[PDB]
């Protein structure tokens, strides 16, 4: 079996405004196969009804996700996206660095 | 739905046949398939036509006049052979139900007709190889165009007419058996329902 | 100038827990028009993009059932594929397939394409030709033969020089306010201290439309597209995309760089340098 | 607009 | 290779009986269906199967049950024989759902009766050709004629010299009922077999019409006196007839 180790990429759809309601979106490509699991983190803590986008592949077969929920950034308020794959021995995990 | 209006279809050996098929489907995706049942009454796949093939379907002597403005497919056979007399289905799956059932059409039984080169109709008593006294009466040798008639007597049994192919000289020839139990039953009477050549040989 | 349009499609097995997922999606260039989820609570091609949603229930239902026959395939392939590659019925396996068209300015087929791949891998692809197959195995050849037997090619060219175009050009027609307006990127440029002796100098991209984009750096106006990073373009979840571009840049130097904007929303190419 | 075509099995 | 091997061709059963329906494809085909066809009714889907582990109901599943323990085999289970499962019915396989090699079974015909006592085998008799024929035409007719059967179960073929022939044959579509109007009828069936008049000529030469018969099995339970009517052959046979001269022609 192919497999390749998913590349992440975590940011927000807008400039970040302390609270001012934005979103926070979790990019992962560059994978195969498709089994993932995707969740985002506020201060550690894994967030609710997360929505994703429907499977695709780019040309070299390779899947992509965008995971994103809304939220509203604040100063003190950390977030993270924690991945998990079949070519990852422990989950990855890539925090949000709004200069990025 | 599929529509074969024609329940019989005759034709003269070595000429061609069309039968006739019509389709209805709201579908654009489609597929229609012809079968062939003979009196064995095994199922034969003929041939098979896409809805968005260009190209006429062709399988030996068997072509599919594909007509979709005309919602048609009939079937038409080349050079009919006596092995041709069957029953024709014509049948369509489509896009509806992600093409799972067939849906048939009632079919239609194709007679081919063998080319009677020396007519000389014939009655003759035939005797069983056995020691009883017991009789057949064959009428055989018979243009194509002569009928025979089922009889309208409950005690006397008569066959339908049946072609055999005396293949090493090519000989064809017709014939219709009948035979009962009844006392006055003669071969001379046999075939009394059917209209028989007038000059049909009775021999003493 | 030139658009595409493209159907995708995912099955994945997973033995001892129901029936393959299948997932397809279509898209115009790079926006999502339609999707289909074999786990969705009733299964139906759904719109994803306001031009489309004017298409008759006739084309709905249609859409539906062509994607259910594909998933339906797909199954029966995976099963196929177990037999040709002897492979065990307990292990999860993907097949991918992709097919469109390209038209250029004038709404004409460029290119046309129809390829498909087994667990990550290029199984059989119709030629750029769109007449003759490339099968990249052995597996892949048994299925080339049935594919040459059935004169599939034929009629796939039919779709992809056919319906493929015509149907590209009236969604292009019917979406001309979105799909035919380029929404330039908006630009600038972050610094970066690293140590008291160098600096990162970061391009950026944002809410820009469609995906294609240049972002170069440049030092005394030569190329630095060898010493620059370029992440890979990501969306922004709104259609738009984002995308920048580094260099890691000698502290007190920083005046000697240009970043350079190619994209289609913007009428003369972008050049920007970090302030001051 | 989708293609599709009976006998596509691999 | 064979394609799809449906098993048995004919079946007489008696009413609250079970049988399976057997249907074996070589193909590597995934997909799988029964249908029955009748008059009026046309062809009717009863079962399918898209794949091993998978079957769903058709147009006519009641009195009906499948299973698909491979791709390989699909068997139709009639836990309980009624008169209205008298059908011939017919497997039919392809590549999958929306395959377009559709191919078909030999057929089952079957027939339930309410009781067995109504099961004859075949009588056979050989009809030799008339001195008429062979001075009139040249050419020597036999008929064979096989009746009192039931159920129309029976294959009838020719044996000339101990080879099966099938050149000069002609045997009826199908059986003819002995009075039609009555479902429990026995049957007749006719088959002319014909030669040379200088072919039947020779006393070697030897003309046996053989009836195949399918009847009742083993199993099945018998309380008349006369013989149980199994399965089997019933032949009737005849010897060519030479000259006063006893010489044979040339």
């Amino acid at each position: 079996m192919i497999q390749r180790t998913p590349k992440i990429q975590v940011y927000s759809r807008h400039p970040a405004e302390n609270g001012k309601s934005n979103f926070l979106n979790c990019y992962v490509s560059g994978f195969h196969p498709s089994d993932i699991e995707v969740d985002l983190l506020k201060n550690g803590e894994r967030i609710e009804k997360v929505e994703h986008s429907d499977l695709s592949f780019s040309k070299d077969w390779s899947f992509y996700l965008l995971y994103y929920t809304e939220f509203t950034p604040t100063e003190k308020d950390e977030y993270a996206c924690r991945v998990n794959h079949v070519t990852l021995s422990q989950p990855k995990i890539v925090k949000w660095d709004r200069d990025m | 739905k599929i529509t074969q209006t024609q329940p019989g279809m005759f034709v003269q050996e070595k000429e061609a046949v069309t039968l006739d098929c019509t389709y209805d489907t709201s579908d654009q995706s489609y597929g229609l398939f012809w079968y062939k049942q003979p009196s064995s009454g095994e199922m034969i796949f003929l041939i098979y036509q896409g809805s968005y093939d260009e190209q006429n379907a062709t399988e030996g002597r068997y072509s599919l006049n594909f007509q979709k403005a005309r919602k048609s497919a009939n079937l038409v056979i080349s050079a009919s052979q006596l092995g041709d007399s069957a029953m024709y289905f014509c049948a369509m799956r489509d896009l509806r139900d992600n093409f799972n059932k067939f849906y048939f059409g009632s079919g239609t039984k194709l007679n081919v007709k063998p080319n009677i080169q020396n007519p000389d109709p014939a009655v003759y008593q035939l005797r069983d190889s056995k020691s009883s006294d017991k009789s057949v009466c064959l009428f055989t040798d018979f243009d194509s165009q002569t009928n025979v008639s089922q009889s309208k007597d409950s005690d006397v049994y008569i066959t339908d007419k049946c072609v055999l192919d005396m293949r090493s000289m090519d000989f064809k020839s017709n014939s219709a058996v009948a035979w009962s139990n009844k006392s006055d039953f003669a071969c001379a009477n046999a075939f009394n329902n059917s209209i028989i050549p007038e000059d049909t040989f009775f021999p003493s | 100038g030139s658009h595409s349009m493209r159907y995708f499609h995912t099955s994945v097995s997973r033995p001892g827990r129901g029936e393959p997922r299948f997932i397809t999606v279509g898209y115009v260039d790079d926006t999502l028009f339609v999707r289909f989820d074999s786990d969705a609570a009733s299964p139906r091609e759904e719109p994803r993009a306001p031009w489309i949603e004017q298409e008759g229930p006739e084309y709905w239902d249609r859409e539906t059932q062509i994607c259910k026959a594909k998933a339906q395939t797909d199954r029966e392939d995976l099963r196929t594929l177990l037999r040709y590659y002897n492979q065990s019925e307990a292990g999860s396996h993907t097949l991918q397939n992709m097919y469109g068209c390209d038209v250029g300015p004038d709404g004409r087929l460029l290119r046309g394409y129809h390829q498909d791949a087994y667990d990550g891998k290029d199984y059989i692809a119709l030629n750029e030709d769109l007449s003759s197959w490339t099968a990249a195995d052995t597996a892949a050849q048994i299925t080339q033969r049935k594919w040459e037997a059935a004169r599939v090619a034929e009629q796939l060219r039919a779709y992809l020089e056919g319906e493929c175009v015509e149907w590209l050009r009236r969604y292009l027609e019917n979406g001309k306010e979105t799909l035919q307006r380029a929404d330039p990127p908006k630009t600038h440029v972050t610094h970066h201290p690293i140590s008291d002796h160098e600096a990162t100098l970061r391009c950026w991209a944002l809410g820009f439309y469609p995906a294609e984009i240049t972002l170069t750096w440049q030092r005394d106006g030569e190329d630095q597209t060898q010493d620059t990073e370029l992440v890979e373009t990501r969306p922004a979840g709104d259609r738009t995309f984002q995308k920048w571009a580094a260099v890691v840049v000698p502290s007190g130097e920083e005046q000697r760089y240009t970043c350079h904007v190619q994209h289609e929303g913007l009428p003369k190419p972008l050049t920007l340098r970090w302030e001051p | 607009k989708r293609w599709i075509i009976m006998g596509l099995n691999k | 290779n064979a394609g799809v091997t449906q098993t048995p061709k004919f079946q007489v059963l008696k009413t609250g009986q079970s049988m399976t329906l057997q249907c074996a494809q070589d193909m590597n085909h995934e997909y799988m269906s029964w249908y029955r066809q009748d008059p009026g009714m046309g062809l009717r889907l009863i079962h399918y199967s898209v794949g091993a582990g998978i079957t769903d109901q058709g147009e006519v599943p009641n009195g009906y049950n499948v299973s698909r323990s491979t791709t390989e085999d699909f068997p139709l289970r009639l836990l309980s024989a009624a008169p209205s499962q008298t059908s011939v019915y017919f497997c039919a396989s392809r590549e999958g759902l929306g395959g377009t090699e559709a191919f078909f079974g030999q057929g089952t015909r079957l027939t339930v009766v309410e009781d067995l006592n109504k099961v004859f085998p075949p009588e056979v008799a050989v009809f030799e050709p008339s001195e008429a024929e062979i001075s009139h035409t040249q050419k020597a007719t036999l008929v064979c004629l096989a009746t009192g059967f039931y159920p129309d179960h029976v294959e009838l073929s020719w044996w000339v010299n101990g080879k099966e022939v099938h050149s000069g044959v002609c045997t009826d579509p199908q059986p003819l009922k002995e009075q039609p109007a009555l479902n429990d009828s026995r049957y007749a069936l006719s088959s002319r077999l014909r030669v040379s008049a200088t072919f039947w000529q020779d006393p070697r030469n030897h003309f046996r019409c053989q009836v195949q018969f399918y009847g009742l099995s083993e199993n099945d339970e018998w309380t008349q006196d006369r013989a149980k009517p199994v399965t089997q052959i019933v032949s009737a046979e005849a010897w060519g007839r030479a000259d006063a001269s006893g010489l044979v022609p040339r």
